């Protein structure tokens, strides 16, 4: 993305470590306390914008707890399953944008095509390819449809040789390795101290998960 | 084996026209793959489909050389695609608009035209609202 | 597919064809039709002088046989 | 005449080889870059059209601003676009770049990447598909094309 | 349930010592990289042709809009103003007043595609189809004024797409 | 996908998979882009009887 | 006919790396599961003539504040080395027919460092001046592993006449005699023209391309000519230059390979390859590859 980042160096190593943030702050809850619910619920496809609907879904979450209903089990299996896809996405938009920092730069294409696909589901769902706008305060705004099933049936057939694929580009290279083993090594009590969650507390041993 | 495939580039010489279409579609299209015919366009394009072809590469349209007023022999975009073709070309329906045509109105435009933007034909915007406020008119007579 | 990436890959083979060729053909013209000669170590440069002072046109590669022993 | 033939003609080169490498650096702002990188992954190949992938700013012909300008970063954006050698065209992707968008109203947001540097494309959506941005770009190769550099100078 | 992922001790054996110092000086897993993306280079590319190819939509995708109208040409807006008061962007600016044989009509309906974020909400929103989304997405523009559509725009634009957004709410409104 | 039983045979082996198996490109393996109409049940409260709202 | 054989050695040599542009762009596309450029020309083929004319009618921006001398001098010296060290190499024979010809292509590879270091003098910035220096100093790090591993395999050719090589390998190529050698000196290639797992960093931009792209090509053409030895028939010599031809065009397509195959070392990272990998094994192999004709009385001929 975008970001300033000040540090100060003594020779090869790093010795402080300052970013900068708020390019990108576009005042997205103030905004909100102009809007209705539906009104507000776009800007949650924009917060984290590679897993678009996970976003909706917490904040769907949040309106119906505090409306006090619950949607039809339909609708949650719905919201499930398209949080798992949206996973996938984030998964595979990480570790490749990741390699290619590194400097990969080759899975980035053989997994992007998969993310194409998705995009395909989240387009037939809802008519748009990133912002669905799908999970509403009260379950989905529409039916699957009729076909849609089936299709992702036979993409996630086909999906754990990719992942096999990208392991045998990364897992075992020793170039992957001396890049990534023993860096950024943090203990469990200072990743708890410190806000973290998801992996970042999963690597260092905590057993946690929402 | 290799042999197969040469024959196979052969046929695809050979079923466009000869060595000159074999150019023109390889210069004007990048592309010398053969398919059926699916239909014809009232602009001049024409719709080509291939099922053997994967998913997105099974249908395709070679432009006309000459719409509105443009040559359109190298500068072809998207938009100069009718509706329905724009429908079919795109795989929201399975189904040409020759075997099952759109419904007909007296107000659907019956020339499409393609992207104005950058021609003097472009679009301006205005406000299609009156004035709000109307002023006094002096008289023309002397007061006094 | 892979065969198109065939078409400028042969362009550049036949670059890389052109130098060692003209160098080979070159050599063919200006030493008379045969490899034009080699010297290191000074031996073989008192030969090709002596075969230049021997020719009678001031060229090392026009060969004296026998019929020029009389 | 020769004299105007000629100008056609070079012109005309000239045209065409700076339309077909046409080097763009992105400013991926915000979730229009996951759209312009959809651009760059197989299924469009934004390559095969002679626009290579992540050009440095210092050979790059055309900017594309792909994301919300916030008014903490629109000096950034200005700097960069002033260092980019001459002929530069920038491309704006998306509501935000556009007019703002849908922080149109905010106290932190340029309402439009137009206050800060002259555009030659917009693309609207919220985010354009891969090929939307990809119609943008060729119809910004046609823009090019029509343009017509020498003639004027002869004809001035 | 939880899984590990690096929990693996080697094998301290001659054989598995040998092994690894084998992977370590004949490089066996850097050539199995490089064979995997020979084979991968040997397999067809997923590029497709445009703009003489498309990529796949639905009758579900929202595009640019269009005001559409009845089959008898008279136009279905009749100024309820529910599109406007729903917009999150704000994007519609809406004026109307009774026209001449009194019917409950738009004299301005703007929709500024630069605010615009396409959720949408607008076309269910209304009660009587008539602003949809259509499937259109190629209208890229080289001003920032021609993106500022007014009513005779979008009456336009509805005239020229009728029969692919009827063909469309056709596919989709039993889905609504 | 349509190849030469060579190149078949080599991407296999360099890769070592079966590709033909599982391939990243689709073929008519897909649904179809034509559907029959839906029918989209209703809900619990479509009762025309004991559905009074403040029980719900 | 001396100036055309130069020319037909200069011209050739750029047109082949204009158009191995095209080539990695071509397989790195493939390996991607998407093409290179297929539409500026038939087969993408006009694609490195329009980025020519377009980096050529760009506007240069010269620093305003740099050295203008060293800023024209670097690509200059850059270029003019490029192209000086293919005069050496005998495809089957050579433009130049040197005693020494291994000796002038080292000390031609050591003067490129020149170039780096005046292009981020000249730069007037800390930063790319710290890049330069990381450069020069991984250039002749790996230059140290070239020269001795040259030498080592040269013992077994007699001299440093090139042409010599091809008579060494006239029944088995030199790959089978010293396989460790050679994948050292691959590697030592690759790290030497700034190649991708090492590639840690308008006009004259190109030029400074043109001259890496040549050194890679005659890098990998070296490398054919010293390990992978074509057998030459004194008459058709064609048929050694397409052999010949071919290798190289092989490993400048696994320069490509390897560039799409990997991520990129860190600096200390191939510091430490280099320092502690490749130069101990240099000189226990150096020791050997001394050690070896005496043992087994195989002394090259050449005194
Ligand atoms: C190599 C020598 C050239 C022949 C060749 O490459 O054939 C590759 C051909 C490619 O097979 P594939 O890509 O695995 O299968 C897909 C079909 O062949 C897909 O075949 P297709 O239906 O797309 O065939 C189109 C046809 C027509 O293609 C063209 O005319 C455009 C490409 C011309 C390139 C020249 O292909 C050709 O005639 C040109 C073949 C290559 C010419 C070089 O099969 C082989 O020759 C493999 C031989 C072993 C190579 C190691
Ligand atoms: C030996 C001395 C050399 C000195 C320097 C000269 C530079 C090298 C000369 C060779 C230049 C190569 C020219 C290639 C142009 C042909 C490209 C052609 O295919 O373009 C088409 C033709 O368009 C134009 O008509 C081409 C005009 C190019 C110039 C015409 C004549 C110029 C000759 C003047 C040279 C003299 C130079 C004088 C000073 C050196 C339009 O295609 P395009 O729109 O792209 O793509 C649309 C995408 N589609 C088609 C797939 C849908
Ligand atoms: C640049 C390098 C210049 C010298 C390269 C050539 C050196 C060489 O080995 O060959 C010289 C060649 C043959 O040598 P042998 O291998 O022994 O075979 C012939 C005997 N039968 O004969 C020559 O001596 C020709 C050159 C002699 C005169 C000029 C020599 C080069 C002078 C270079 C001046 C430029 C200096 C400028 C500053 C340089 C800073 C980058
Ligand atoms: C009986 C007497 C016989 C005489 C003795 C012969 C015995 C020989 C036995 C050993 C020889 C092997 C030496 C060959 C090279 C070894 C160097 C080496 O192993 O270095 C590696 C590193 O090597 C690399 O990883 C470099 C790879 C860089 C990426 C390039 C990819 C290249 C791979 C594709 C194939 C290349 C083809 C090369 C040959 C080409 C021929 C022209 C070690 O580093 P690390 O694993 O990180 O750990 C060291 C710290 N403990
Ligand atoms: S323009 Fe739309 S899609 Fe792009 S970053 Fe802004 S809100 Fe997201
Ligand atoms: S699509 Fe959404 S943002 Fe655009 S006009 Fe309709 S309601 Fe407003
Ligand atoms: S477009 Fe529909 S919702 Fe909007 S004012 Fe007209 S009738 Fe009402």
């Amino acid at each position: 993305g975008v970001l300033r980042l000040v540090m100060e160096l003594s020779g090869e190593m790093v010795r402080k470590c300052d970013p900068h943030i708020g390019l990108l702050h576009r005042g997205t809850e103030k905004l909100i306390e102009y809007k209705t619910y539906l009104q507000a619920l776009p800007y949650f496809d924009r917060l984290d914008y590679v897993s678009m609907m996970c976003n909706e879904q917490a904040y769907s979450l949040a309106v119906e707890k505090l409306l006090n209903i619950q949607p039809p089990p339909r609708a949650q299996w719905i919201r499930v399953l398209f949080g798992e896809i949206t996973r996938l996405l984030n998964h595979i938009m990480a570790v490749t944008t990741h390699a290619l920092d590194i400097g990969a730069m080759t899975p980035f294409f053989w997994m992007f095509e998969e993310r194409e696909k998705m995009f395909e589901f989240y387009e037939r769902v809802s008519g748009a390819r990133m912002h669905a706008a799908y999970i509403r305060p009260g379950g989905v705004h529409q039916d699957l449809p009729l076909g849609l099933l089936d299709d992702i049936y036979e993409f996630s057939k086909n999906f754990s040789f990719r992942i096999d694929e990208l392991e045998e580009m990364l897992t075992n290279n020793r170039i992957w390795r001396n890049r990534t083993v023993d860096i950024g090594v943090v203990t469990a009590e200072d990743a708890l101290n410190y806000g973290f969650s998801g992996v970042m507390l999963r690597g260092s041993g905590i057993q946690w998960d929402l | 084996e290799l042999v197969q495939v040469l024959r196979r580039g052969l046929q695809q010489v050979s079923g466009h026209g000869g060595l000159r279409g074999y150019l023109r579609v390889l210069f004007r299209a990048n592309d010398v793959r053969v398919g059926t015919l699916v239909g014809e366009d009232k602009y001049g394009n024409k719709y080509y489909e291939d099922n053997k072809q994967f998913f997105g590469r099974h249908r395709w349209v070679i432009y006309t050389t000459e719409m509105n007023g443009r040559d359109t022999f190298w500068d072809v975009d998207g938009s100069m695609v009718p509706p329905e073709w724009h429908r079919w070309l795109h795989c929201m329906t399975d189904d040409p608009p020759t075997t099952k045509p759109p419904t007909a109105r007296k107000y659907i435009w019956t020339n499409h035209k393609f992207n104005v933007s950058g021609t003097p034909q472009q679009y301006v915007p205005y406000s299609t609202t009156r004035k709000k406020i109307q002023e006094w008119v002096p008289p023309s007579t002397p007061y006094k | 597919m892979w065969f198109e990436i065939l078409p400028g890959i042969a362009v550049m083979a036949a670059c890389l064809f052109i130098p060692g060729m003209a160098t080979a053909h070159i050599h063919k013209f200006t030493n008379g039709g045969k490899e034009k000669r080699v010297a290191h170590f000074s031996y073989q440069w008192n030969l090709m002088e002596r075969d230049r002072r021997i020719s009678g046109v001031n060229r090392y590669h026009v060969t004296k046989g026998l019929e020029n022993i009389d | 005449s020769r004299g105007e033939y000629v100008v056609a003609k070079l012109d005309d080169l000239v045209n065409w080889a700076r339309r077909s490498s046409l080097w763009p650096m992105t400013f991926g702002l915000a979730c229009c870059a996951v759209e312009m990188m959809h651009m760059a992954a197989p299924r469009y190949d934004m390559d095969r059209f002679g626009v290579v992938f992540r050009a440095s700013p210092r050979q790059s012909d055309v900017m594309i601003v792909a994301g919300t300008l916030t008014n903490k970063m629109a000096p950034a954006l200005r700097k960069v676009y002033d260092q980019m050698p001459e002929p530069r065209y920038v491309v704006s992707m998306g509501s935000c770049a556009n007019g703002g968008g849908y922080y149109h109203y905010s106290y932190s947001v340029v309402r439009g990447c137009d206050r800060i540097v002259p555009v030659d494309i917009y693309v609207p959506g919220c985010p354009p598909t891969a090929e939307a941005l990809l119609y943008g770009i060729l119809q910004l190769q046609r823009k090019i094309k029509r343009e017509k550099r020498l003639r004027i100078w002869y004809r001035r | 349930t939880y899984k590990f992922v690096n929990m693996r001790e080697p094998s301290m054996d001659m054989k598995s010592v040998t092994d690894r110092a084998a992977q370590t000086l004949l490089w066996t897993e850097l050539v199995r990289g490089l064979g995997m993306t020979l084979s991968y280079l040997f397999r067809e590319p997923a590029t497709i042709n445009y703009p003489f190819e498309k990529g796949p939509l639905s009758p579900r995708f929202r595009g640019e809009h269009a005001l559409r109208r009845y089959p008898s040409g008279e136009e279905r807006c009749i100024a309820c103003k529910l599109c406007e008061a729903v917009c999150p962007a704000q994007a519609i600016t809406i004026e109307a007043e009774p026209r001449a044989d009194g019917s409950r009509r738009t004299t301005r309906y703007d929709i500024d595609m630069t605010k615009c974020i396409y959720c949408g909400f607008c076309q269910e929103a209304c009660p009587v189809d008539a602003i949809v989304e259509g499937p259109n997405f190629e209208f890229s523009t080289e001003t920032h004024e021609e993106l500022l559509y007014n009513k005779e725009k979008l009456l336009n634009n509805g005239d020229k797409w009728e029969a692919e957004i009827a063909a469309n709410i056709q596919a989709d409104y039993l889905y609504r | 996908a349509s190849a030469t039983r060579v190149i078949q045979l080599l991407r296999n082996w360099a890769s070592g998979r079966d590709l033909q198996a599982k391939l990243q490109l689709r073929y008519q393996e897909i649904s179809k882009r034509t559907q029959p109409p839906p029918k989209l049940p209703v809900g619990p409260s479509h009762k025309l009887s004991n559905n009074y709202y403040c029980t719900r | 006919m001396f100036m055309i054989n130069i020319l037909s050695l200069i011209i050739p040599i750029l047109l082949a790396v204009a158009f191995l542009t095209l080539v990695e762009r071509k397989v790195l596309g493939y390996m991607q599961l998407r093409k290179g450029p297929n539409v500026v020309g038939p087969y993408g083929l006009l694609q490195p003539i329009a980025d020519a004319l377009k980096l050529f009618t760009k506007e240069p921006l010269r620093p305003a504040t740099s050295s203008i001398s060293m800023f024209i001098i670097a690509p200059i010296l850059a270029l003019s080395l490029a192209l000086t060290m293919w005069v050496p190499l005998p495809m089957p024979y050579p433009l130049i027919n040197m005693n020494l010809g291994v000796l002038f292509m080292l000390a031609m590879s050591s003067l490129a460092v020149y170039s780096i270091l005046w292009s981020g003098w000249a730069s007037n910035s800390k930063y790319a001046l710290i890049g330069a220096l990381r450069a020069v100093a991984q250039t002749i790090s790996y230059e140290v592993t070239l020269a001795i591993i040259l030498l080592s395999v040269l013992l077994m050719n007699g001299s440093y006449t090139l042409s010599t090589l091809i008579t060494t390998q006239e029944h088995i190529w030199m790959i089978f005699t010293s396989w460790p050698l050679a994948m050292m000196w691959f590697i030592s290639t690759l790290a030497e023209t700034n190649r991708a797992p090492f590639d840690l960093t308008a006009g004259p931009f190109a030029m400074f391309f043109m001259a890496e792209y040549a050194n890679i090509i005659m890098m990998n053409a070296f490398t054919a000519i010293l390990f992978l030895g074509a057998s030459h028939d004194p008459h058709t010599p064609e048929l050694y230059t397409i052999n010949f031809v071919l290798k190289t065009l092989a490993l400048t397509i696994t320069f490509l390979w390897i560039r799409a195959s990997y991520p990129r070392f860190r600096y200390d990272q191939l510091m430490h390859l280099l320092w502690k990998s490749f130069l101990p094994l240099t000189l226990a192999l150096c020791m050997w590859h001394i050690s070896l004709p005496i043992m087994t009385a195989s002394i090259p001929p050449q005194s």
